[PDB]
């Protein structure tokens, strides 16, 4: 059963998204023929629309897609359950900038105060184990499921929890609900794979093998799970015009070499 | 110069016509579309030129015995064949000059035997074409007093008739436009293309790739 969204902010967030949509750019995505990954670091891929070859920033397209899916499928998200437990208190240890413990505990306090809202509007289940006022024993039970067969990379998860309390302004309905959808999409976008010198002998065989694995995993996600979804439901907003570049016009290339 | 291509990674096939390839340390090198036919034609040709020249240089070139083939020639034409007789032997073209005069072709290489097909008029033209090529310093004689082998060191000394024959064989055996190539088949094409002597042009001299970046 699909839930009724009588929220004024969600209808206003939809109008802003509907107006931003550019038909010419969406006509390129609807008829895309994904070629492959061009740059794992800058997040660039290649698609063919008609007889033209394009250069796509898939990170940007994925950002807008997972932002769009969230707005459409509002409070109707699935649940992703996590032998291996992940604690939010231990997750924030990555930031050395927050030297104070009470400052680290201030972030967790904003999330638990909104735990009922996060699980009902965004399917983010958060359950405590210790005392009611205790912040050390606070975990994350489940994350929303936007795309079937797509499991978001949890490398960016400590930044998501950090930015959910720090960046997201919980003092305005529209700006708060926009902020959370913008935060989930950032977590949902496939990670960048930084380039490593394969020809350099100063690097170990594991470092070189794992980088290859990261490269092959990104291409598999893009070909099998991500780009089919983009060709199906992606609606391209005008600001993505900068992230869709023409690199080749293929009939201009037939001229260079004719049938032998 | 050629070592730039060795630093290229295959992306995938584009429009069943091209193979899109991608290249830090970018000194005249990001995206290139390699013509699939020209790529296969090039790999195939260099294999055919290697086969022919290794055969010729090691004296293992097949020379099928031709029966009753006498061709009428001019006095100067007869002299031109009497001169370069030894040269034509290196290609399996074994003939004897009679005496107005007549050229008695005793043997022919299996490819030339096929292309000639009983056309004495075509065969005369093809031998005259090479005799004149040698004579006018357009083509050098095959020096075999060298006793590994690099076919491209002797490539310039191959008669045009053979060159033509090898180019058409390469083109015919090669992959065509509209043909389905898997990412693996492309990895292999570009792997071998980067191991070519001239990977930047096809058999018929046309460019095998155009960078798009
Ligand atoms: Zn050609």
């Amino acid at each position: 059963e699909r839930v009724n969204v009588n929220l004024t902010s969600i209808k206003k967030l939809r109008e802003k998204v509907d107006d931003s949509i550019h038909r010419e750019l969406t006509d390129i995505f609807a008829n895309l023929n994904y070629v492959g990954v061009v740059d794992e670091e800058r997040r660039l891929a290649a698609i063919q629309h008609d007889l033209k070859l394009f250069l796509i920033d898939y990170g940007s397209v994925c950002y807008e897609l997972f932002y769009q899916i969230g707005l459409t499928d509002f409070a109707n998200f699935g649940k992703i359950n996590l032998s291996d437990d992940i604690v939010l208190y231990n997750l924030l240890s990555e930031f050395d900038e927050l030297n104070d413990d009470a400052s680290k505990e201030k972030i967790i306090s904003k999330i638990w105060d909104m735990s009922s809202m996060l699980n009902e509007y965004y399917s983010i289940e958060l359950v405590n184990d210790g005392l009611d006022n205790d912040l050390k024993s606070v975990k994350l039970k489940s994350l929303p499921l936007l795309l079937k067969g797509y499991i978001p990379s949890l490398v960016k998860l400590p930044f998501f929890i950090y930015r959910l309390g720090k960046e997201v302004d919980w003092e305005d309905e529209q700006e708060c609900l926009d902020g959370i959808l913008r935060e989930i999409a950032l977590l949902y976008i496939p990670d960048m794979v930084p380039k490593v010198d394969t020809s350099d002998a100063s690097l170990s065989e594991d470092e070189k093998a794992q980088f290859i694995n990261r490269k092959e995993h990104i291409s598999s996600l893009l070909e099998h799970v991500l780009f089919p979804c983009i060709k199906r439901r992606f609606l391209a907003p005008r600001h993505i015009l900068k992230d869709v570049v023409e690199i080749a016009n293929l009939p201009d290339l037939y001229k260079v070499f004719e049938r032998c | 110069s050629r070592s730039v291509l060795a630093k290229y990674e295959v992306i995938n096939q584009v429009d069943k016509k091209f193979i899109l390839i991608r290249c830090s340390i970018h000194n005249c090198p990001l995206l290139v579309l390699v013509d699939q036919h020209a790529c296969d034609e090039r790999i195939r040709l260099e294999e055919l030129f290697y086969s022919l020249l290794t055969e010729v240089v090691t004296g293992t070139f097949v020379a099928r015995d031709l029966k009753d083939c006498c061709i009428e020639v001019d006095r100067t034409e007869a002299d031109l064949f009497k001169h370069y007789q030894s040269e034509f032997k290196k290609w399996g073209i074994g003939y004897e000059t009679i005496e107005t005069s007549l050229l008695e072709i005793k043997t022919l290489p299996e490819m030339l035997t096929s292309k000639y097909n009983g056309d004495k008029d075509y065969l005369k033209m093809v031998l005259l074409q090479h005799a004149h090529d040698l004579k006018d310093f357009k083509k050098l004689p095959m020096d075999l007093s060298h006793f590994k082998l690099y076919w491209w060191k002797y490539s310039s000394c191959v008669p045009t008739v053979f060159h033509e024959i090898l180019n058409s064989k390469a083109c015919r055996s090669a992959v065509m436009f509209g043909d389905e190539l898997t990412r693996q088949e492309c990895i292999i094409l570009i792997s071998k293309l980067s191991r070519c002597h001239n990977p930047f042009e096809c058999a018929h001299g046309r460019p095998s790739m155009v960078p798009i970046a």
